[PDB]
């Protein structure tokens, strides 16, 4: 029995309702009148949380903004008045027959007002340079949408090569995104140059927000 | 009513491991008990099931390497894993899937050759040469630790926190965490606590 959901929902406005579809290749309705479809949520760095079971029952602690409707093969997870903490991935799954199968998950997209990233850079700490090795770090916190590009300029020059980037998922309170950009290089390389620039071009704000130090 | 998985940890390829599952409020002998695992990709994968009748079930991927068993007297669920492959690396969950599903917090299994390495923590602070005003962003850089599970905590009190996903670099994990607070309170000591259980280590840093 295969369960299929889209990977993402259309962006949703806070306070409005959200709909998450799901379907099964076989009816989940059993001769006893119960429909063995259950839903659960997966938040970043957390264990899955049961939301609904036997199609229309709420697990414990689950607000009544959540509801599930549908037939034996087609289902919708309804979320009244979406709240910021609702972000995460929603999975439908079945517990009718032994080989347990799960849907792929539908990520709930939170639509909000555009926001500029608060950039800040930091020089390698002494402790780091000591043990031989230097990494320069800068944060682009609380911006929106998540579409953004960052560039590094060592002495005002093209760099790349030794730069690692990491993103956070949509924030559970602000509904924004944050990013980390690290440029790692030997204690030698670092000592040489002295003009390090963290440039963030928020593709929806113009005037590339930048930071650098010497 | 709770399920508790136990037994995971580091193990080298080809090795064997035995996971256990105990519960409060659930009588294992009455149901089809199961083990499922979450691979980093994030999709759940069925591992094994045993009926109240004692009939065992397994998907081809583990058919003869894993054994699920139950102790009806002490009420313990077992998962004996053998000939472990790196692809078996995951969070293993114990679960009662019939009716109202129940599963535990999960236990992490890592099939690797690499050796445990505690994390190096470097305080990330501004200094001299940039903007320093209302709400300054501080942070801690955690570098060079292997077993990925690490926990960053700031003075056990703060929401303006941002912990980024750990990235692998040269076979070793590295990640950073930032926190923002009003400049009108920097002289109150900011501390980040990095805990890495796979080494029993846990470093603390006072920014500035
Ligand atoms: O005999 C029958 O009616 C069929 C029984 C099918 C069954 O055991 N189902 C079943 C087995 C395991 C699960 C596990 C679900 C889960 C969900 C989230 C996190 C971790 C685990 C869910 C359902």
């Amino acid at each position: 029995a295969a369960l299929t959901q889209s990977p993402v929902s259309n962006p949703v406005t806070l306070g409005t309702s959200a709909s998450i579809s799901c379907r099964s290749t076989k009816s989940l309705l059993h001769s006893n009148g119960i429909t063995y479809l259950y839903w659960y949520l997966q938040k970043p760095g957390q264990s899955p949380q049961l939301l609904i079971y036997q199609m229309s029952n709420l697990a414990s602690g689950v607000p009544n903004r959540f509801s599930s409707s549908g037939s034996g093969t087609d289902f919708t997870l309804r979320i009244n008045t979406v709240e910021a903490e609702d972000v995460g991935v929603y999975y439908c799954a079945q517990n009718l027959e032994l080989p347990p199968t799960f849907g792929a998950g539908t990520k709930l997209e939170l639509k909000r007002a555009d926001a500029a990233p608060t950039v800040s850079i930091f020089p390698p700490s002494s402790e780091q340079l000591t043990s031989g090795g230097a990494s320069v770090v800068c944060f682009l916190n609380n911006f929106y949408p998540k579409d953004i590009n960052v560039k590094w300029k060592i002495d005002g020059s093209e760099r790349q090569n030794g730069v690692l980037n990491s993103w956070t998922d949509q924030d559970s309170k602000d509904s924004t995104y944050s990013m980390s950009s690290t440029l790692t290089l030997t204690k030698d390389e670092y000592e040489r140059h002295n003009g390090y620039t963290c440039e963030a071009t928020h593709k929806t704000s113009t005037s590339p927000i930048v930071k650098s130090f010497n | 009513a709770a399920l508790l998985e136990s037994g995971g940890g580091l193990v080298k390829p080809g090795g064997s491991l035995k996971l256990s599952c105990t519960a409060s409020g659930i009588t294992f002998s009455r149901y089809i008990m199961s083990w499922v695992r979450q691979i980093p990709e994030k999709r759940l994968e069925w591992v094994a099931s045993i009926s109240s009748g004692g009939i065992t079930y397994y998907p081809d991927s583990v058919a003869g390497r894993f054994t699920i068993s139950r102790d009806n007297v002490r009420n313990i669920l077992y998962l004996q894993m053998s000939s472990l492959r790196s692809e078996d690396t995951a969070l293993y969950y114990c679960a009662r899937g019939q009716g109202r599903p129940y599963w535990g917090q999960g236990t992490s299994v890592t099939v690797s050759a690499a050796k445990t390495t505690p994390p190096s923590v470097y305080p990330a602070a501004p200094g001299c040469g940039d903007t320093t005003g209302s709400s300054v962003t501080l942070g801690c850089l955690v570098k060079g630790y292997f077993p990925e599970p690490v926990t960053v905590t700031w003075n056990s009190g703060g929401s303006s926190v941002h912990t980024f996903p750990a990235l692998l670099q040269s076979g070793l994990y590295t990640m950073s965490s930032s926190v923002t607070v009003p400049s009108s309170t920097w002289p109150s000591t900011v501390t980040c606590s990095v805990a890495h259980p796979a080494s029993s280590t846990t470093v603390d840093k006072k920014l500035e």
